[PDB]
């Protein structure tokens, strides 16, 4: 364990920073869609209300 | 003080888990550390048995083991007649003071 | 007699909580962005709805 041991714990907890830095990038993009795509059903929905706007008038 | 004898070389570098008591042992239980090291306490890096330094009552020699294993290392060992040396290494923090031991004599002469 | 045997066996010891707790707080991670992603499509564009509703 003294070289290859040792070696084997720091590059386990090198896979546990790269899977917690993962969720962590997962998590931003997650929102980053989240942003957009709401902001697309919010133009969708409101093309429908500029819609009976018109059928309105 | 441990300035000149123990180095950065003779610490574990980075350690996630792992503290390297300085478990100083004398020559009447020297062998008896050398070949109990790892069960000396729970979760031991197996064939970490290093020796440093001496002094005129005890051969100092370093375990690497687990974090919550000092404890129990302490447990299992005070009793062996080993005993532990708990010193932090630095490059200056080491220097300073026979800078200034030296620098007292100079300045008081 | 334990050699390298004893080295996995602690190796392994240690990878039960080095790498799987890891796996639940980034999988929990993961469990928070698609929550909060659902809270993100109806709190922001929430208030854009009410305020282009207000126009309306």
């Amino acid at each position: 364990s003294q070289t290859q041991g040792i070696q084997q714990l720091l590059q386990a907890e090198k896979r546990a920073a790269e899977k917690v830095a993962d969720a962590r990038k997962r998590k931003a993009r997650r929102l980053k869609q989240a942003k957009e795509e709401a902001q697309m059903e919010v133009e969708q929905y409101r093309r429908e209300r500029e819609q009976e706007f018109q059928s309105k008038q | 003080s441990l300035a000149e004898i123990v180095k950065k070389d003779d610490f574990v570098l980075d350690s996630e888990y792992l503290v390297t008591l300085l478990v100083v042992v004398p020559k009447l239980n020297h062998n008896d550390w050398i070949k109990q090291y790892e069960t000396l306490a729970e979760m031991v890096v197996p064939r970490s048995s290093n020796v440093l330094s001496e002094d005129q009552d005890s051969y100092l020699c370093n375990v690497t083991l687990f974090r919550k294993a000092v404890d129990d290392f302490r447990h299992k060992a005070r009793e062996n007649k080993f005993i532990v040396r708990d010193f932090q290494y630095n490059e200056e923090e080491m220097k300073a003071d026979k800078e200034e031991m030296t620098r007292l004599s100079t300045d008081k002469k | 007699a334990l050699s390298d045997a004893d080295v996995q066996k602690q190796i392994k010891h240690m990878m039960a909580f080095i790498e799987q707790e890891a796996n639940e707080k980034a999988e929990e991670i993961d469990a928070k962005a698609e929550e909060e992603f659902n809270i993100e499509k109806g709190r922001l564009v929430q208030t854009q709805r009410l305020k282009i509703m207000e126009y309306y």
